[PDB]
């Protein structure tokens, strides 16, 4: 509806870092 | 803007396992995800390793990768080595701001004795100074495995400016050879003492050095 | 399985624009799941991403900040590609350009393409300059010399290179080409013979430049 | 305390005619006899020219000196060069307080194409650091004609203590072989990054180095 | 014809004195028209006149700055000879010694005599320590690979060499012997071989030192 | 009768140098 992807750590769904969407 | 660096090469017997390692210069190496590269000679790359560790689908076992928070590094293993497996191997991570791939390494499976490279540095030719210019060659043969580094110098000093230099790639006999080049003005060329073609192999150096006034 | 078929100019002159597509099959340019990306490789500058795109209900795009402000990535839903454009190309742009499928989240490439060797350079058809690499005791080990003959200054590839029209094949080795500052390539050719032969038997260097209708036969002798 | 100088070797061609000078560094050429001696490998020299140009009983006519006292320097001119002729040749003269010989000349009589030397450089064995000493061995193999110039370098600067050389000599097959050793003690093996033999023979120069640290 | 016949010890201990005499034959040490040289030659100082003694109704000695100190050239009439002393000998000292008949006033040198070696050294006998010098990459060229033996700081001369007692001979080369500044010898040998043979044909080097009654063995492998 | 030898030049008896006797 809203769409966004951002980089970020600890995130959808996974230990490390990187690049999480929708 | 952090560097991933590996070995040069790498090279090991068939049946045996080897690792490859990839050193994170800056940032945490277990807070992103780490791929590694396969690139046979004239193929275009082919992904073995993905998130630190997942084998993607057709890749054998005998590949894994794993991570080392401490030395902030991780690596590529490779077990029961067989001659199919020699390759250029890049690591590839990223952080917030850039996507970085490792300098490369190559795997050589060893089929055969290692061999120092024999090298020849040609002098320009008269016909070409009488062109105006002059290019030394430096001819780099019949070495295994086949990875070398190689560096000019003018009299002393290193040069830098003027240099191209091929990969390695295989002679007839399953070594290989490698070329180099110095361009330089005439008015360069009659400048210096002399010139010098270095080429390291296996940790250990060879240089051919020549003189303009040769003579003799 | 997932094909990715590379597709536009491999020459482009400085200051002009790159422009390769990526025709994709077997997945979706829209695909859930992926991303679809561009990485060049160059000996020197190595294995380099340069940007990527995506649809996650909406098209994003991510770019490496060295080619930002000169890349274009654009999906073609109705062509099922994408491609790449870069805007006022130098010689530092010469690479090979793989389109590869990726993972959003890890930035890890997934399918990689063929590749398309791209060469930036203002050249046109010119034809090589031949000189002799000529043997002399410092090219000489055992009962061996080796000579050769150095290929200056041609565009564009290939040059071949034979050896006694084609008679002496035993110990030839012919270098992939360099491509120098100038925008034009040179080689070399080597040929190892037995050293006592120098005073008498002829090596003659056959070198080929198709694309300028060029041929040059250059005997080479001891200096 | 004059100098009378040669060039190291000299080489041509049976049947030709050669020239070997010898420049003297102060004084009148013209004002001292200058006397030429032949020495074969293993043998006494044999006077082949006395008095400038005096040639003794049993010196064949094709030796001849002569005296150039604008260049300041006396010459041994050999015609119609046959293989017996090949041999070191020194000159020889004098002032009021000194008697001086000449550096040597090896002439070399061409019999086969000439070749550039193969220089191996071995570095300490681990056993011999265990009895606490580090021997560097540089063999320098197939070479002609045989004349080289060796020197050795520890990082980048010129080592001449603890050098020993030995007098190229004839190999099974007529090519020339000879061997250069750097001692040191295994602390000073340890304290530099590398190691080189420098060999030239021809006006060509070929370097090979080692590190303490091979690896790899 | 004059022959001249070198006589005296070949090892001289540091601090002693050299001597050597030379005796004539086919011509008279009082000869009126010769001279009686002493010129020593080594690789590094190469070759160097000493002095000279001659008869003009007086004997007359000149002799070398550098030695003049040290140095007596005597004839004897009685038995048709000269000598040469040298004091407090070095090891700068060790040179092969030739007497000589030539001429008084060009400072000539007309009839050599066969020289002598004298070691000035203050060793005794010392069997030697063999090391390996094992092949690697960096030995080979080719399918070519260079291995030896190094034998160490022995006393005196000669050592001698062979390749598996002697079955191995094509491609051995032993080098003369260096003497260090240790008052001792070294030498290598050395044997090319194929470089496919490392893995499995032995190779040993057999050191002979018959002074010291010592032989050693030492297998050469791959480091 | 009273014997010398001396080092001189254009002597005994050449156009050179050298050591010259009796």
């Amino acid at each position: 509806h809203f769409p966004i992807c951002i980089f970020c750590c600890g995130c959808c769904h996974r230990s490390k870092c990187g690049m999480c969407c929708k | 803007n952090f560097m991933l660096t590996q070995p040069h090469s790498v090279s090991e017997s068939p049946g045996k396992t080897v690792t490859i390692s990839c050193t994170r210069s800056s940032g945490s190496i277990a807070s992103y995800y780490v791929q590694w590269y396969q690139q046979r000679p004239g193929s275009s790359p082919t992904t073995v390793i993905y998130e630190d560790s997942q084998r993607p689908s057709g890749v054998p076992d005998r590949f894994s990768g794993s991570i080392d928070s401490s030395s902030n590094s991780a690596s590529l293993t490779i077990s029961g080595l067989k001659t199919e497996d020699e390759a250029d191997y890049y690591c590839q991570s990223y952080d917030s701001s850039n996507v970085v791939f490792g300098g490369g390494t190559k795997l050589t499976v060893l089929g055969q004795p290692k061999a120092a490279p024999s090298v020849t540095l040609f002098p320009p030719s008269s016909e070409e100074l009488q062109a105006n210019k002059a290019t030394l060659v430096c001819l780099i043969s019949d070495f295994y495995p086949g990875a070398v580094t190689v560096a000019w110098k003018a009299d002393s000093s290193p040069v830098k400016a003027g240099v191209e230099t091929t990969t390695p790639s295989k002679q007839s006999n399953n070594k290989y050879a490698a070329s180099s080049y110095l361009s330089l003005t005439p008015e360069q060329w009659k400048s210096h003492r002399s010139y010098s073609c270095q080429v390291t192999h296996e940790g250990s150096t060879v240089e051919k050095t020549v003189a303009p006034t040769e003579c003799s | 399985q997932v094909q990715l078929q590379q597709s536009g100019p491999g020459l482009v002159k400085p200051s002009q624009t790159l422009s390769l597509t990526c025709a994709i099959s077997g997945d979706s340019v829209s695909s859930n799941s992926a991303a679809w990306n561009w990485i060049r490789q160059s000996p020197s500058r190595g294995l380099e991403w340069l940007g990527r795109t995506y649809y996650r209900s909406k098209w994003f795009n991510d770019y490496a900040v060295s080619v930002q402000s000169r890349i274009t990535i654009n999906p073609d839903t109705s062509k099922n590609q994408f491609s790449l454009q870069l805007n006022s190309v130098t010689p530092e742009d010469t690479a090979v350009y793989y389109c590869a499928r990726g993972i959003v989240f890890s930035y890890a490439m997934d399918v990689w393409g063929q590749g398309t060797t791209v060469t930036v350079s203002s050249a046109s058809t010119k034809g090589p300059s031949v000189f002799p690499l000529a043997p002399s005791s410092k090219s000489t080990s055992g009962g061996t010399a080796a000579l050769g003959c150095l290929v200056k200054d041609y565009f564009p590839e290939p040059v071949t290179v034979s050896w006694n029209s084609g008679a002496l094949t035993s110990g030839v080795h012919t270098f992939p080409a360099v491509l120098q500052s100038s925008g034009l390539y040179s080689l070399s050719s080597v040929v190892t013979v037995p050293s006592s032969s120098l005073g008498t038997q002829t090596y003659i260097c056959n070198v080929n430049h198709k694309p300028s209708n060029t041929k040059v036969d250059k005997k080479v002798e001891p200096k």
